[PDB]
Formats: C-alpha cells, structure tokens, sequence
C-alpha cells in the first residue's frame, strides 16, 4: 500500500503481521460467523 | 458376492505391508521429527551440569517464523484463495462458479486460514504436511 | 517412571503442616547396535561376453 | 519399535583388479517402552 | 464478553472447538437464573483457578466477600456449564452434541446446541493442538 | 546436592571419604580356603 | 529420547459411574428408613380408636468428608508440572481405593452432629486440638452388622429391614468346595440378588477384583456335564462373561477394577451413591517454595438396603 | 421423560470427565500461565 | 510413536489419555484404519 517508502518489509514486522493474520482468521471472523448463525436461527427483530 | 477368505488373505497382505510401512517411515521421517520438533521449543539440549546455565538459543523456531508469515502473506493474503481462469469463452461461464464455490466451501465453510497455517508450520518441522478433504454425509 | 503404591489412610488434620511427599526418580534403558556378508566369486569373467 | 541407524546401503570395500568386493552397513536397535509391560512365559521345571 | 483462561476446563484428545467432545466453563452467575430454573423452595445453595487469576494481579481476591449477603437472591454463585459429545441416550443413536448447566449436585437446564459460541485467540499456533504458543515460553 | 553423563566427586571429611552421587560399593569373596577372592560387582 | 513412559492405571469406573453433587457444609446428612410393615391381619369392627398412629418417623443418617494433601516438594525440563499431574492421578487412585474400602467415619461426634452449645468448648485459644476427619466408606454404608474398631467386620451377615425381611449382606459359603477353596460358589450371587428382589434395590451392576473373574468365567462350564461350551468352525476361545440374569429377571453388568481388596465384592448401582464434594483440588500453598493439593470429598448412599455387599472366607 | 437415573449416570460421566480435564489443563497451561503472568510484572525472580 | 510425536510436539497434551467420555457412548472416539492400495487383490 506505501511500496514508495514504506515496503514494510522488515523481520519483525512480517513476524508481527503473521500473527495478527492468524488472530482475525481463528478470531474475529469465527465470532461473526458464529453471531451471523446465532442472529439467522432465533428471535424476531 | 465378496468371499470371507479373500477378506482375510487382504487383511493379512494390509497387516504385513502395514507393518513394513511403519518400520520404515519410524527411522525415516518420525526419529528426526520428534528431535526437530524438540529444538523448536529448546528442550532437547540438556542441562548437563547446574553451574553451566546453559541458556539455549530459539534459533529453529526464529527461521520457522520468518518463513511462515512470508508463506500466509503469500496465499491467505487475499479475501480469496485462488480463481480458475478458463481459455475460451464457451467455458467462462463455468469459471466463475467453480471459483466461488471452492472459495465459499475453503472459507465461508472450512477453516481453511488454520489448515493452512498447521500444514505450514507443520511441514518445516516434520519434513511434511498433509491435507486431506472427503464427502461429510451426516445425518439427524 | 513408575507410579507410588496407592495411600488409603489419608485423614489428615486441617489447618496444619504441608509434610514432605514421596518423590523418586525416573529410570533410565539404553541399548547398542549390532554390526556384513562375504561375495567371494571368480569375477575373473563378466568383462566379455 | 526397530530402531535403524543405517539403512543396508550398498557399498564397496576395495579393489585390486577384478577381484571385486562389496559390503553392507547395516546397524539397528532395539527399545522396549516398559521392561514390566509385554509378557513371556517358559517351560521349565521338569524332572 | 471476554472469558478468562483459568475459568475453562477441556479434554486433552482434542484440538478445535469442532472435534472437541467436552468442554466445560465455570461461571459466577446470581441465584435469581438458577430460581428461574430449579428448586424455588430453596434459595440457600451455596457452594487454582482462584490462584491464576489473584496472581495475574496482587490486588484481587476472588474467593473473598465483597459485602454480598448469602440469602440475597443477588448473591453469586458459581455454576457448572458444559457442552458434550456424546450418545447419552442409546449409543446407537448418533453422537448428538448437548449443552448442559447444573449447580452442586443439581442439574438445572439441558439442550441440544450444534455449535460452541465459544472462540479462541491462538497466536503463533501449534498444528495439531488446541492450544498455541505464549510469549512468555519465547522470552 | 542442593544445585544438583554423571561425573563422580569425593572429599576428606577428616577420616571418611564423601561420595555425592550416593554410589554403593561392595567387598569381594573373604573365603580363605585356598579359593580365589571372586572380586564383587558395582 | 524426547518423551517418558508411565503405566498410570487409571480404570476408575466408580467415579464415573456415581457422578457428584456440592454441598457448602462439612457433614451432610438425609433421612430415609423404610415404609411401614404390613402387620397381615387388619381387620376392624366399625371402630378406629387409634393410638395416635404408629408412624415411628424416618431416621436421620449423616456422614463426614475428610482430606487428601499430597504434598508437592521441589528443591523433562518443567518437572513442576509433570509431578503436579503424577500426584493427581495418584490422588486420584488413592480416592478409588478408599471410597470402596471399609473404612468407618470417626469422629468426637457420633448422633449429635450439631452440639452448637458445647462443639467442643476448648478449641479456641490454642487451636492444637485438631482431630482426623474420616469419612464413611463404601461396606460401612451397605447395611452392614458390625465393624473391627474402624473396619467393617468381613464375618458377619447384616440385619433385616422391618420393611420386608431382606439379609443385603450375607457371609459367603461356598457349598461347592469342603471350604478350601476361596471363591463365589454358584449360587452365592443369586441369593443376593433375590435379597434385593425383595428389598426394591433395582442395581444392575456389578464390580468385581481381577482375582475373582475366573470364577465367573468357570461358571458357563461344570464337570457333571449339563454346561459346555460348543464352537462349531469357529476361530475364536471367547472366556469371558459379562451379564447375568437371575431367575427373577434382574439383570445385571459385571464391571472389573483392580482397587478393590480381593476378599470383598460390591453391588452397585448409578443413581443410588453420590459423590459429595466441598474443596475442589487447588494447586496452592501454605501461609506466609512447595506446592500442593486438597480435596475435601465425603461418601453419600441413598439408602443402606439399596446396595449389596458379599464376603469371600470359609466359616469358622 | 428424563429419568432421574440418566441423570445421575450423566452426572457420574460428567464429574469423571471434568477430572481428568482439570488435572490434564492444569499441568498443560495455569502452571505456566501462573509464572508467565508473574514475570509479567517481574515478581518471580525473589 | 505416533502417540509420541504428538505429545512431543508440545508437552501439554496426551492423545492415549482419557478426556471424560465413557467407552460405551457411541459418540466414543475410535481408531479406525484407512488404507488405499494398488493390488490386484482378484
């Protein structure tokens, strides 16, 4: 996104950026789905 | 009309072949792998002796890591995985289809971001990593 | 490593001491490998037909 | 479990001509998880 | 709302919610939900976990009174939710999935439930495990 | 032994030598009818 | 080589197959005795004239929990953590052992649990009068007749309920054999389960030592040749037993574990024993660097001539 | 119609369980979070 | 050794151990043995 100056290709930042990958796909994402399937399967709104 | 001797003359060939497989994939692949994976978290240099403080060095785990986020920054960067592309315009229509219907059963269904992670980290370690995908027939 | 004989008279007083446990070590096995086969033939043929 | 520290490992020794020679590595090992945990019984005690 | 780590309990053989068989989750829940479900006539039932979580800090005791009376209706409690796999009925039945809360040697509500609304954080995931790695284990 | 493939050390407490490991010794066969002293194992 | 071995036994059914329940005092307590008898002849003469009826109120049975310590003291890598679960399987086999022992609860009180006025006046001050909490066993809870000081005497039938005439606990003897042999004779068990019968237990099952199976196993066969087992190209030595079914139609699951004391066996049955529990296990320490482990846990049985026990000796 | 007896046996089943649960995850994860949380605030090191 | 690898991948968990669920409840986890074979077994 900022490949003029900011390639960001750095150890640490792409060992930062892994993890918080993996945070929002086994996170984030799990918990909408599982909100999305809670919403669609009861009540009336 | 499948005979019960054929069964057992397929069970003993399967147990043999069994048997020989394990015998060779243990010292093959499973000897180095436990030890490789003993290094990722520093335990398998001992303490040999209390005034040594031996303090090891997480190296293994560092390139590991190093390789793994390039890997997931590879693939699982996109909001997709792939897209089939076709060669001709008869058979576009049907692109487009199979791509959001693997996207939609990695993703919208599977926990495809995990898989991929633990066959990731896990094949720099073990030598290996499999994947494997099957016909769910669950039933009330 | 074994497990210790199995206690059944633990009744002990409340509010009192922690009393020393029974803790032992963890035996150790170690084994050795073993060690060929003779071709003795002529071998002065095999080089022509 | 049949612990292997190498395979057979085709291999030749020297030569002095024609007089060809050929030799084998091979080493294992053997393990057992616990002494008290598989079972053998004899025959013994006769006469 | 956020849950500790110390308040969770799971079974070993497992490693996602999917194929997990048991999980349970200790919860701190007034008497009032428990009246709304079972035994009305009597409102007295009373009762490391506690050590992890007066360690994360030094300030807070959570096996404490904070000034609760025990007869208030309001008062804590703690109780036992689980989620379980398994052919309660006759094992020829399908492994159906069942969430259950009881209190001390009472059980209160029971359903059928086909996902945990539980969710986890794993950063630096270990494959093949439920749980993943830590910083501290790194530094 | 408080901070503590196996090295060996011992020491001179006036008159009684102080193995740390704990090792077990033992003595040969006496027997002195005209029989060898059968040294003993560890 | 990265990892250890470690047989850990660890069978434990009885504590999965009585479930638990909390409780938020140290001695618990329910009443149950039987309904009333039925007295045969009560025929009347158009007139009550009653004695205020012959109620005879239940009875109120109590028993006390004690404590496990298990004592962790350090001086594999993290061998912390490996010894804290050591110790809890081993805490844990030590609860199976002693849940089905015959142990017998002793206490300073005996039928006036409460004694809230006196509750043992010279306590506080000095706070070294502690006494040794024991809990009420499994053979102590079965009906039993008697107890060697603190064990259940192994020798001794147990009484009758008033209810209906019912012995839940017999002294074997093994008919079988001029008493040399130490084993269940074949009509030994299903004298108990006609006991139950008449008594409404409804148990179906049952645990047993491994140094008693083989006679179960013997059972199916006999010398005088009226049972034998046939196999007819049949691959299989199948010598095992696991159900019985007495004439009275009572079946019943036969369960082995190996924490049982080989001159005992037990009649059990899911619902009518609970597991009480106060302290859950708590990975702490003492006041103001060791570890360690306390469980308060107590025994609870429904009612005593639900369960049934059954010694194996010869008379004498 | 649940019977009591069920329940009394999920009861039996479910306390085994969340046994051998408790003495898997403690070992497995508090005995390291305990430290971990007190190096947090480095009071571990005496 | 498959045990082994696994519980040795980490040291928390133990896959030959006892989660809570009874052997006789169908939902009982079970190993089953897949196999794929080239073999003109007829």
């Amino acid at each position: 996104a900022y490949a003029t100056v900011g390639l960001m290709m750095n150890a640490a930042q792409n060992r930062l950026r892994m993890v918080c990958r993996n945070i929002a796909h086994n996170g984030m994402v799990e918990l909408m789905r599982g909100i999305y399937n809670l919403i669609r399967e009861n009540g009336e709104v | 009309k499948y005979s019960e001797e054929v069964l057992d003359e397929l069970r003993v060939d399967l147990q043999r072949r069994f048997n020989y497989a394990q015998g060779y994939v243990d010292m093959a692949v499973k000897g180095y792998a436990r030890e490789a994976w003993e290094y990722f978290y520093g335990n398998l240099p001992a303490p040999v002796t209390a005034g040594s403080s031996s303090w090891v060095d997480r190296t293994v785990w560092e390139s590991v890591n190093g390789t793994l986020q390039d890997i997931i920054n590879v693939f699982c960067s996109g909001d997709e995985a792939v897209t089939f592309v076709a060669d001709n315009q008869q058979d576009s229509d049907a692109a487009d289809v199979a791509t959001k219907l693997v996207n939609q059963i990695l993703l919208r269904d599977n926990p495809g971001y995990n898989i991929i992670s633990s066959a990731a980290q896990e094949c720099l370690v073990t030598r290996n990593s499999f994947i494997k995908y099957y016909w769910d027939e669950q039933t009330s | 490593d074994a497990l210790a004989s199995v206690d059944g008279n633990n009744a002990h007083v409340e509010g009192s001491r922690a009393e020393d446990g029974e803790m032992k070590p963890t035996v150790i096995k170690s084994n050795v490998t073993q060690i060929r086969k003779v071709v003795r033939v002529s071998d002065t043929a095999n080089t022509t037909a | 479990t049949q612990m292997v520290l190498r395979a057979p490992k085709r291999t030749e020794l020297a030569k002095d001509g024609s007089y060809e020679k050929w030799m084998i590595e091979m080493e294992v090992g053997l393990r057992h998880r616990n002494p008290y945990a598989s079972g053998v019984l004899f025959t013994a005690a006769g006469k | 709302e956020y849950v500790p780590s110390e308040q969770i309990f799971v079974d070993e053989h497992a490693t996602s919610f999917a194929d997990a068989q048991y999980f349970c989750h200790r919860v701190r829940r007034s008497k009032e939900d428990l009246v709304a479900m079972g035994f009305p006539k009597d409102e007295i039932e009373a009762f490391q976990s506690t050590v992890a979580w007066s360690r994360t800090d030094w300030r807070q005791d959570i096996d404490a009174d904070i000034g609760t009376d025990t007869e208030d209706i309001a008062s804590m409690v703690w109780v036992y939710e689980h989620y379980i796999r398994t052919g309660v009925l006759d094992k020829n039945k399908e492994s159906k999935l069942y969430q259950v809360i009881q209190a001390g040697e009472h059980i209160l509500h029971t359903e059928e439930v086909t996902h945990i609304p539980f969710v986890t954080f794993c950063p630096y995931p270990i494959p093949g495990s439920f749980y993943g790695q830590s910083v501290y284990d790194i530094t | 032994r408080q901070h503590g493939n196996q090295p060996v050390n011992f020491a001179r407490f006036g008159s009684r030598f102080i193995f740390y490991p704990s090792i077990e010794a033992d003595t040969p066969y006496y027997p002195d009818d005209g029989s060898p002293l059968i040294p003993a194992e560890n | 080589a990265n990892w250890i071995s470690v047989l850990s036994p660890q069978d434990t059914p009885f504590v999965s197959m009585t479930g638990k329940e909390s409780i938020n005092q140290t001695i618990f307590s329910w009443q149950t005795d039987a309904l009333a008898s039925v007295d045969g002849n009560n025929a009347h003469v158009e007139g009550s004239r009653a004695e205020d009826g012959e109620m005879k109120p239940t009875v109120i049975k109590s028993n006390v929990t004690q404590i496990l310590r298990k004592v962790v003291r350090v001086s594999r890598g993290r061998e912390l953590m490996y010894q804290l679960e050591k110790k809890g399987k081993e805490i844990k086999r030590d609860l199976e052992k002693i849940l089905l022992s015959g142990q017998a609860r002793t206490d300073v009180l005996a039928d006036q649990y409460l004694t809230n006025s006196a509750a043992d006046p010279a306590v506080a001050g000095l706070n070294d009068t502690h006494a040794a909490r024991k809990t009420g066993a499994f053979q102590f809870l079965c009906a039993h007749g008697g107890l060697a000081g603190g064990v259940v005497d192994k020798t001794k039938n147990g009484p009758a309920d008033p209810d209906t005439g019912a012995v839940t606990v017999k002294v074997a003897q093994n008919a079988s054999n001029p008493t040399t042999n130490i084993g269940f004779d074949e009509a030994d068990i299903f004298d108990m389960t006609l006991q139950l019968y008449t008594a409404g237990s409804e148990a179906d099952i049952i645990m047993i030592n491994p140094a008693h199976a083989k006679i179960f196993a013997g059972l199916q066969e006999n010398t005088q040749g009226s049972r034998k087992r046939i196999f007819e190209n049949t691959k299989q030595f199948i010598y095992e037993v696991n159900s019985i079914t007495d004439p009275l139609g009572q079946s019943y699951k036969i369960i082995v574990n190996r924490w049982m004391p080989t001159d005992a066996v037990y009649f059990f049955r899911s619902a009518d024993w609970t597991q009480m529990v106060l302290r859950a296990p708590k990975r702490t320490e003492l006041a103001k660097e060791k570890w360690m482990i306390e469980m308060e846990v107590g025994l609870r049985h429904r009612n005593p001539y639900a369960s049934g026990v059954l010694f194996t000796a010869a008379g004498k």
